[PDB]
RNA sequence: GACGACGUUGAUAGGCCGGGUGUGUAAGCGCAGCGAUGCGUUGAGCUAACCGGUACUAAUGAACCGUGAGGCUUAACCU
RNA sequence: CGAAGGUGUGCUGUGAGGCAUGCUGGAGGUAUCAGAAGUGCGAAUGCUGACAUAAGUAACGAUAAAGCGGGUGAAAAGCCCGCUCGCCGGAAGACCAAGGGUUCCUGUCCAACGUUAAUCGGGGCAGGGUGAGUCGACCCCUAAGGCGAGGCCGAAAGGCGU
RNA sequence: AGGACCGAACCGACUAAUGUCGAAAAAUUAGCGGAUGACUUGUGGCUGGGGGUGAAAGGCCAAUCAAACCGGGAGAUAGCU
RNA sequence: CCCGGCGAGGGGAGUGAAAAAGAACCUGAAACCGUGUACGUACAAGCAGUGGGAGCACGCUUAGGCGUGUGACUGCGUACC
RNA sequence: GGUUAAGCGACUAAGCGUACACGGUGGAUGCCCUGGCAGUCAGAGGCGAUGAAGGACGUGCUAAUCUGCGAUAAGCGUCGG
């Protein structure tokens, strides 16, 4: 079947990136919650 | 149900079961030996023993027949060519059997086909 | 005086090698060199390698006698298990674990 | 296809009552060659009945 | 798995010769036709398991489990 | 010259228990009388770890197809070669983008992985290989569209936008 | 010329089978409907939970939809096991 | 050092207080799984125990008979929450 | 002593049951700590454009990862202990 995950790296980049969540305030939380929960891979690299 | 008949299956469907018994019987008489399981050794006599009968008295058009049924002259170039006065005397069988042993393999009941005469 | 000699981590499952480690109870060597060289299994390949592997400790550190040298006891018996994942239809999957099993192999002169 | 109230090892037991490896004790020994094969077998140095029939 | 037939004091299987059966005028030569093809050879040839024989090959000497006159008591017959 | 714990044993109390002791064990235990609680488990389709059962049953993943000889090797229906047989051929062929990131190749190894064995492997050990003024991007130019200097607008964030 | 005809690709899912502890959390063989249109596909964006979007089935919104999912109120509450 | 496939695994030897401390390593219970010895068992049915009990097998005392194991057969008896 | 009959009658155990001795898997119990929670007591109560918190990639005799450090890279100078 056509399942869901059809991926990229292209979407991936624009929607979950560092500076896509790294814009808005909104999304700053979220760099600053994987941060303090001490997680290493922070969003998506490579 | 079996009752009488003949020609055991061997598992696989009649047109793939008859190209076999030519590759053997092309392969059995160019070496001379084979190792095979138990009922195809068992069932390649069958089928061999007519070649050899009907490569005693010599034609023209027992080549073919022995072409029809093998589409292999290097194996006819063999047959009538040395085995002529090399079974004028056998009315009858030309194969021993031996039962060699157990196939380390899959567990199959080895054998052994061989044309009688032998010095080599 | 005594031998024993033990395969640990037998990669089969206990009813494989209980089976033909049944016949050799009770046996002299030689017979059971002769009943192990020809039974058709998988086991077979497996304390027969180590057999002769006890009947080497004793020509070499106790009884040298191997003609009139018995077998008293040999009981296979288990191990580890290595649990892999089989995937098993719709979705859900299956614990599967290969089995491991140990044999031991006691000779001496009763 | 399923079991409702589980058998215990001894019906366990009993069903591998029947499970024994058949012996094959019956060994043989050459006619002119005095070796030991299996009966109506070959050994592992091609003799059958003190004939060097298959020379591997 | 059992039951049955045999194991060189052998026809139990396979082969083989023959017959039987089934399909139909094999192939290869020669003739008639520019040719497809038709005629002669030729009811030929080929023929699964069928039937009757022939030991040609495969069915070996052994090895093996199974023993070594079968308990007690009474009655009836042996002397 | 042997603590707890474990494992049997003889005794003892109305029971919850206690006391002595054989073996295993190898460095801690605790009387009498009192103080405080994460204080006593069979269940809750309880949680977690482990091990049975069904069972040596089912199944081995398309009904394209094998068969033979040789060799390597401790062992070969599956690995390497040769010989035929069979299957695909607007594909089960050969290139590219996506997407995967050593998966390619030689030496070497079989514990584990490969729904089996395995000398083989897209597996592990080790080393090697990807070479562009023209090929694609990066780069110069915009679409849909996202931000967005001044600004307009809005409790604050922020929303729209030149 | 055709929202025209026949029929492969591509697409869709009608009928039966099989499967349904599946080879697969919706498939495979045999057919079936269309196939220059209101079509089909690739790539890159925009819309958002009482809100998106809908040739309208309450269908779809990451296998879950008469109000998705994560965290937070919150150890909600439970006359009920 | 022997045997093995110059594998795994293992038996000796040596260290060490001990390898029934060996790298899956202190201690190592239970379920589950086998080995051996002893007894019962292939005309008997049924919550599998309890009351009675022959024979056999053993540790012993003291030779009179207890202890432990099994337990033919028999009287009652339909698990727990 | 022998013979026919009649009555009665163990050792057989493919496996299975129970108890002991033996390990087999298993990793609970007792014991252990450079691990962590709750606080007493002072001190601090900030880091940040003479570039942070948190990361990427490099650095050694080196293959790798952790600690430290940053083309001066497990370290430099400097004044002391």
């Amino acid at each position: 079947m056509k399942r869901t995950f059809q991926p990229s790296v292209l979407k991936r980049n624009r929607s979950h990136g560092f500076r896509a969540r790294m814009a808005t305030k909104n999304g700053r939380q979220v760099l600053a919650r994987r941060r303090a929960k001490g997680r290493a891979r922070l969003t998506v690299s490579k | 149900m079996r009752h009488r008949k003949s020609g055991r299956q061997l598992n696989r469907n009649s047109s793939h079961r008859q190209a076999m018994f030519r590759n053997m019987a092309g392969s059995l008489v160019r070496h001379e030996i084979i190792k095979t399981t138990l009922p195809k050794a068992k069932e390649l006599r069958r089928v061999v023993e007519p070649l050899i009968t009907l490569a005693k008295t010599d034609s023209v058009a027992n080549r073919r027949l022995a072409f029809a049924r093998t589409r292999d002259n290097e194996i006819v170039a063999k047959l009538f060519n040395e085995l002529g006065p090399r079974f004028a005397s056998r009315a009858g069988g030309y194969t021993r059997i031996l039962k060699c042993g157990f196939r380390a393999g899959d567990n199959a009941p080895m054998a052994y086909i061989e044309l009688v005469d032998r010095s080599e | 005086m005594e031998t024993i000699a033990k395969h640990r981590h037998a990669r089969s499952s206990a009813q494989k090698v209980r089976l033909v480690a049944d016949l050799i109870r009770g046996k002299k060597v030689s017979q059971a060199l002769d009943i192990l060289t020809y039974t058709n299994k998988k086991a077979a390949v497996l304390v027969k390698k180590v057999l002769e592997s006890a009947i080497a400790n004793a020509e070499h550190n106790d009884g040298a006698d191997i003609d009139d040298l018995k077998v008293t006891k040999i009981f296979v018996d288990e191990g580890p298990s290595m649990k892999r994942i089989m995937p098993r239809a719709k979705g859900r999957a299956d614990r599967i674990l290969k089995r491991t099993s140990h044999i031991t192999v006691v000779v001496s002169d009763r | 296809a399923v079991q409702q109230n589980k058998p215990t090892r001894s019906k366990r037991g009993m069903r591998r009552s029947h499970d024994a490896l058949t012996a094959v004790t019956s060994l043989s020994v050459d006619k002119t060659s005095g070796e030991k094969h299996l009966r109506h077998h070959i050994t592992a140095d091609g003799y059958y009945r003190g004939r060097k029939v298959i020379a591997k």
